[PDB]
């Protein structure tokens, strides 16, 4: 049920964008968003966190 | 109510407002303002911001959706 | 049979509450609910109470409503005792506008369809700042009656009017498919009171005293400022008077407040002198 | 997934306690509360937030 | 219900009386409004304290705020032409939480103090005007108001000038409609001084009841008696021919003809 | 007092009323239709009001 | 289309880049040729 | 015959002892699951619930149709403190009145073993009060039976009055097997 | 037990209190007030010691019954000062 | 150990209407929810509730049927709906405790450790909140006294979202007080601050009497707390204090006096231009 929730959650349209910086505080993120746009992610989100590397 | 009504537009000079700059006035209690999103607009003056400092060119707050100066 | 202009849908206060909660707590998403409430006779849609949906990430549509969840949670409830139906549903729309967009008409025709009363609720989170709450509920109008001339609602009273359709609603079409139906909200005495047990001040504040050093100095910097429009409101006088407003004003203004905070103050002194001893 | 981001920015100004100028990155100007816990004297201009 | 209701209004029959209450005793808002309207005018001044009783009960029991409507002016038709007799059932009404019962209570004064300038009651409707919250119970406090003050034309236009330039178009409407009521059939100038302005309003229901009002006060007046009945016709047309002008103010407009011409100009509205 | 909160309501209508655009009006063609250009963004042809 | 993310073989994923607007990660939809895609076609693409 | 039951199950510090192997502790298990099985597989709309009668009772499981759950919550259950069977058997009535399907017959079997530490007239107050609210006791007694027999017997009997089958008391001084005497009893015969 | 009305303790009192000649009283409240048993100063000028706290402790029925009837004047005073209040400004409140 | 908790008016009104709701189906003196919400430090934010089923035998004072698997239900699917609000504690509307709140307590500690009891009074009061909140604490009473598993009180508070601001601000307008001091409403504040100090120590008093005569014992912690109170209250009539005193109240009467001549110098200009204007209208009208 779980990941049937988190399949239906990961709906395709998703936006291509980089991982310009990691942090740590959990581990955090800066990405930078395609539409030239920076948004930090205080979670990760449903990424393994394979090191993520800037 | 004098009150209450005070106390909102106190409360619309609020704390989100939107940086732009005021490039002219065009009448009494309107003027037209290029906000920092790059967009100019033709916006209402709130009654009160000191016409006499509210020169051309002037940094000024707007509110996020009606972009009044306020 | 015609809907006239007049039915009501009566919001309760908690059922208002969790909808801005819910809105506020899940923008930019699309957050969407259902109404747990109840049609009385042709006039009245008491929502009760509203009904969260998990966030499916397919936007708000049908596909969001997951039944079982529905379902399961309403049995659960009626378990809790609070056996109403499902009247219509809610969903917010956080920023641009209070309206309905064409996913929302599929899925307000397929709540009709469901039961021909449900009323489709919008809130604007967004544009909701504190002390002006935009909400607004709607259902579609049939495509048949429009074209037969027939006016969407009927008009058997004054009652329903007095609203001013948004200009947002009209260029998005308020009156071409659906109509904006009259929010009202049902009031208790308790729930007003528990609403002002929020911000009900406690009697130490009440009997509390202002730091002497500070009002002192708010008393020094308001009475220099009262001096200076005094001298300005001096020379508008004989200005004024001898050629034949704000420096006026304005020192009426600081003299109010000059003479209620010093009244304030003392009167709380002398209280406090005789009462704590 | 109920973790939405947030929006990086630099402050500018340093206005009244409870104001700060901060310019989002590839976007305008707003002016700004602080929330109450992050304290203060940490945001000076330039700072990232 | 409506139709028994105005036949047998005053007669106080029992049967007729019993079978509105049969017919009141459901949950439907279109029978019960008429069948509470009709118990009222059937009671009707007979002050009848199991009828007071049974609506009032029947009125905080229920859940069809049409049916309160309804139940608030039979209630205030049943305590009619009594003066002091009708002061417990004003303070319970005006006391009570509901703000339809509120209303009820209005017009329960209205009634009761009907044509009396009774002090008391109008201090108590003036009261009412500016404390409570319903712009519904203002509003009837206004009309109540005018109820009381018809038997002195010349009186009312004192109070309601002040109330007419008020900033709740619902006190602006029932300001309108007191005048109305007050100088129906009397064609009295200070009124129409007053109706005017509010005729000329942005606010939409503030201008149908000025209308009605001055249609009210117009009835049966000639160019001559009152020299303004013509302008206030020109008005009526040019606001029926119109392009803009909001559907209640055309109603307003429609219906202040019809009663200026009442009765193919042999009927006038006098309550006395 | 009526004239001073009426004032002030009618000041917090008209304040939070929304904004406007400007533009340049590159020709006014035809009655009624202004082509303007509207900074930054592209030039439409607006339908002018009738006051 | 610039990248087909390598078709997975089934559930294709195709990416695409809105010149000025974005880039994103997208399927097809009523595609009765799931195969005439290649990359660089120059693919139609809806709004929301 | 759609059922609800409550299984009532002592957990007090006398169930260490070892007259049943290899422990009463596993015996009570084994017999509740075995009893808890047999409700289940006729009719398996019926549902079963467990209270633990310990210092202050406890309800491991609300009424369920599942068992796998109601088994797995009670293997946890360890010996300790004392029985209170009047609470118990009151926390089992209320369970039953909040029994989401109100069509089901009301049965709390109770392993019991134990010396019933209450007063008779509250006892037998209690046994009638159940009758009224139309309940039925089973009741397995393995332990003190010198001296708790006769009080299960005043139960059962003022439960049943007159042809009262719905009540019933099963009593095994001897230690053979718990779950064996259970399931060659008149109570799960009848299922 | 002394109140805050007079809570000013003297050299001469604390002298007819615990044995001491007032060469030392001056040593014994440092001691308190080091240890922190009471809070305040000593002006041995005038030979006063000022004491602005007590480290509380565990009392008896009748040290209670006292703090009873104190409470009691104290709430007479209250509720006398209140009523004077509400009725001198009956025609302000709110 | 939990330092503060904040109440919200979602469950306030969630409260309010659950009773409602159980007290209109049937008859009961308590009903009974969890409270979810988060931690920021020792400070709970119970910030949404939800009931669950629940009743007792009032007679036997320890039989009661808290549904625990309804609780971890809703519970789950609160998480679902929102994840950042966990079971932070319990709630029951019944003005007092019972010998039952301890055991629910302990019920609950299984889902919390820190399990808060936040009794919600229906019956709207006028002094103080309607909430009050509770912690279990069993340790070993340094008192040397025998201990039982008993309560403590929590300091409690009502805060809101801005989300929540906005709709108890809309639901209140109509009855809402001015977010300004004037002066009647500042004298008014001052007589409910006297009026609730005059409660508070009338409560003190009565719980002096009874344990003075004897139906309640010594409450150590009690005790002190009023030991402390009566070490502070302050002496006025000491000189060096009185002469503070009128000198702040002659600088505070000496600004007053200035207002008001002030004000009346305003208002003889403004009957001035009155009197000069009514003489123009007149003399206009006469010719
Ligand atoms: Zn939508």
């Amino acid at each position: 049920e779980n990941s049937e929730k988190i399949k239906v959650n990961k709906t395709l349209p998703y936006l291509v964008s980089n991982v310009i910086e990691l942090l740590d505080v959990g581990k955090c993120a800066v990405i930078k968003t395609s539409t030239r746009q920076t948004y930090f992610l205080p979670v990760i989100g449903l990424v393994d966190a394979e090191k993520l590397k800037p | 109510e004098f009150l209450h009504a005070q106390e909102e537009v106190k409360r619309i000079q609020s704390i989100p407002l939107v940086i732009g700059q005021f490039l002219e006035a065009v009448d009494q209690n309107t003027a037209i303002v290029g906000s920092t999103t790059g967009s100019n607009y033709y916006v209402r003056i709130l009654s009160t911001i000191d016409r006499e400092l509210l020169k051309p060119n002037a940094s000024v707050a707007l509110h996020k959706h009606s972009n009044a100066l306020v | 049979p015609a809907v006239d202009t007049a039915e009501q849908v009566y919001i309760s206060s908690l059922a208002l509450l969790k909808m801005l909660k819910h809105g506020r707590a899940g923008v930019p998403m699309e957050v969407m609910g259902l109404m747990l409430g109840e049609f009385v006779d042709d006039y009245t849609v008491r929502v009760i109470d509203v009904f969260a949906m998990p966030q499916s990430g397919t936007g708000v549509s049908v596909e969001a409503v997951d039944p079982v969840f529905q379902a399961k949670m309403l049995d659960m409830l009626k378990q809790t005792g609070r056996p109403e139906m499902v009247v219509g549903w809610y969903h917010s729309h956080p920023g641009f506008g209070c309206w309905l967009s064409g996913v929302d008409i599929n899925t307000q025709q397929s709540f009709e369809a469901l039961s021909e009363r449900a009323v489709a609720v919008v809130v604007d989170p967004i544009q909701s700042v504190k002390g002006k709450v935009v909400i607004d509920a709607f259902r579609l109008i049939n495509a048949n009656m429009m074209v037969l001339g027939h006016e969407p609602r009927q008009t058997t009273s004054n009652l329903g009017h007095l609203n001013k359709p948004s200009i947002q609603a009209l260029i998005h079409g308020l009156n071409r498919h659906y109509y904006s139906i009259t929010i009202n909200y049902r009031k208790n005495e308790l729930e007003q009171k528990m609403l002002l047990n929020l911000h009900k001040k406690s009697w130490m504040e009440g009997l509390t005293l202002q730091d002497y050093s500070e009002h002192c100095k708010h008393n020094e910097s308001v009475v220099k400022e009262m001096l200076e429009l005094a001298k300005n409101y001096n020379k508008a006088v004989e200005e004024e008077d001898k050629m034949t407003q704000d420096p006026k004003r304005h020192l009426e203004e600081h003299v109010d407040v000059l003479m209620t905070s010093n009244i304030v103050q003392c009167l709380a002194a002398m209280l406090d002198t005789v009462v704590f001893k | 997934l109920q973790s939405v981001g947030q929006i990086v920015g630099e402050v500018l100004k340093q206005l009244t306690e409870e104001k700060f100028i901060v310019k989002a990155t590839n976007g305008p100007r707003y002016v700004v509360g602080c929330r109450r816990q992050l304290d203060k004297s940490k945001l000076k201009p330039g700072t990232r937030v | 219900s409506l139709g028994l209701g105005l036949a047998a209004m005053g007669t106080a029959r029992q049967d007729v009386y019993d079978l509105l209450k049969t017919n009141l005793y459901q949950d439907d808002a279109v029978t019960g409004e008429a069948a509470g309207l009709a118990l009222g005018l059937v009671m009707l001044g007979s002050k009848n304290a199991q009828a007071i009783e049974d609506m009032v009960g029947y009125a905080q029991e229920t859940q069809h705020e049409k049916i309160l409507r309804g139940l608030a002016v039979g209630i205030a038709l049943v305590m009619y032409g009594r003066m002091e007799e009708a002061d417990a059932l004003i303070e319970s009404l005006c006391r009570d939480k509901d703000p339809i019962l509120r209303r009820s209570g209005m017009y329960t004064v209205a009634m009761a103090y009907c044509g009396s300038g009774n002090n008391k009651a109008i201090r108590r409707l003036l009261h009412v005007a500016v404390s409570d919250v319903n712009d519904d119970v203002r509003r009837a406090a206004v009309e109540s108001l005018g109820f009381i003050l018809f038997r002195t034309p010349e009186q009312c236009p004192s109070v309601v000038s002040l109330l007419s330039e008020s900033y709740n178009p619902h006190v602006r409407y029932g300001a309108a409609m007191a005048l109305g009521i007050c100088c129906a059939g009397t064609g009295n100038k200070e009124a129409i001084n007053l109706l005017e302005p509010m005729t000329n309003d942005p606010v939409n229901y503030v201008r149908q009841g000025a209308l009605i009002a001055s249609a009210l006060i117009m009835i049966q007046q000639t160019e001559i008696t009152c020299p303004k009945v013509n302008q206030f016709r020109q008005l009526y047309s040019k606001v029926i021919n119109d392009k803009h002008d909001d559907v209640m103010a055309k109603f307003g407009a429609i219906l202040a003809q019809g009663i200026l011409d009442a009765g193919g100009h042999n009927v006038t509205i006098s309550l006395q | 007092l009526n004239a001073k909160v009426r004032l002030l309501r009618e000041e917090l209508q008209l304040l939070q009323e929304q904004g406007s655009y400007v533009g340049e009006v590159v020709r006014a063609m035809d009655k009624k239709k202004v082509l303007v250009k509207v900074h930054p963004e592209g030039k439409f042809v607006v339908d002018v009001d009738k006051n | 289309c610039t990248k087909i993310i390598n078709a997975d073989s089934e559930d294709p994923k195709y990416i695409i880049n809105v010149k000025q607007f974005a880039k994103f990660v997208v399927d097809l939809s009523d595609q009765v040729a799931p195969t005439d895609i290649e990359e660089g076609m120059r693919v139609g693409v809806d709004r929301n | 015959v759609l059922e609800s039951t409550m299984v009532c199950v002592d957990n007090s510090e006398y169930m260490r002892n070892g007259d049943f192997l290899p422990t009463r502790l596993q015996a009570q298990q084994d017999a509740v699951n075995i009893v808890c099985h047999s409700k289940t597989r006729s009719n398996p709309e019926n549902n079963v619930g467990l209270i633990t009668l310990a210092n202050d009772c406890e309800v491991l499981t609300t009424l369920t149709p599942d068992t796998g759950r109601i088994l797995s919550k009670l293997h946890t259950v360890q010996p300790k403190g004392k029985i209170t069977f009047c609470t118990g058997i009151r926390v089992a009535h209320l369970a039953l009145k909040h029994r989401q399907g109100k069509n089901h017959k009301m049965r709390i079997i109770a392993f019991v073993g134990s010396p019933v530490e209450d007063n008779e007239k509250d006892l037998v107050k209690l046994a009638k009060r159940l009758k009224k609210e139309k309940v039925n006791v089973d009741i397995i007694n393995f332990g003190e039976e010198e001296v708790n027999t006769e009080k299960l017997t005043a139960f059962v009997n003022t439960l049943n009055g007159k042809d009262g089958t719905g009540s019933h008391l099963v009593t095994v001084p001897p230690g053979p097997s718990l779950a064996d005497a259970l399931i060659s009893s008149p109570i799960l015969a009848g299922e | 037990t002394r109140p805050a009305n007079h809570r000013q303790l003297t050299f001469e009192e604390i002298a007819k209190s615990a044995k001491i000649t007032v060469n030392e009283v001056e040593l014994l409240v440092m001691k308190a007030l080091s240890v922190g048993l009471v809070k305040g100063s000593i002006d041995e000028v005038d030979k006063r010691v000022h004491m602005t706290w007590v480290q509380p402790r565990v009392l008896d029925l009748q040290q209670i019954k006292g703090m009873k009837d104190r409470l009691e004047f104290w709430c007479t005073d209250v509720k006398s000062m209140e009523m004077l209040v509400e009725h001198q400004a009956h025609d302000i409140l709110t | 150990a939990v330092q503060k908790v904040v109440v919200h008016p979602l469950v306030l009104l969630s409260v309010v209407d659950h009773f409602n709701r159980i007290g209109k189906v049937g008859n009961q003196k308590r009903v009974v929810g969890v409270l979810l919400g988060s931690w920021q430090k020792k400070v709970l934010d119970v910030s949404n509730s939800f009931a669950v089923p629940f009743d007792e035998d009032d007679k036997d004072d320890s039989v009661w049927f808290l549904d625990h698997d309804y609780l971890e239900n809703m519970y789950g699917m609160f998480k679902k709906v929102n994840a950042r609000e966990r079971i932070v504690g319990w709630y029951h509307t019944g003005p007092k405790l019972h010998k039952n709140d301890i055991a629910i307590n302990e019920l609950m500690k299984r889902y919390c450790p820190n399990s808060v009891l936040v009794i919600i009074d229906v019956k709207p009061k006028d002094l103080g909140l309607p909430t009050e909140a509770y912690i279990s604490v069993e340790e070993v009473h340094d008192d040397g006294t025998p201990t039982s598993k008993t309560f403590e009180h929590v300091t409690s508070e009502i805060g809101a979202e801005e989300a929540e601001e906005v709709g108890v601000e809309h639901l209140l307008r109509d009855i809402k007080d001015t977010t300004v001091g004037t002066l009647s409403q500042r004298i008014t504040n001052q007589v409910h601050g006297l009026k609730g100090l005059n409660s508070k120590l009338l409560d003190i008093r009565s719980y002096l009497e009874k344990v003075a005569t004897g139906k309640l014992p010594i409450n150590h912690q009690i005790i002190y707390q009023l030991q402390d109170v009566f070490n502070l209250l302050p002496d006025v009539s000491l000189q060096e204090f009185v002469k503070a005193f009128y000198l702040k109240t002659n600088d505070q009467m000496v600004v007053v006096y200035l207002a008001s001549l002030i004000r009346s110098v305003v208002a003889l200009h403004n009957l001035i231009n009155n009197k000069i204007a009514n003489r123009d209208a007149e003399k206009k009208e006469g010719q």
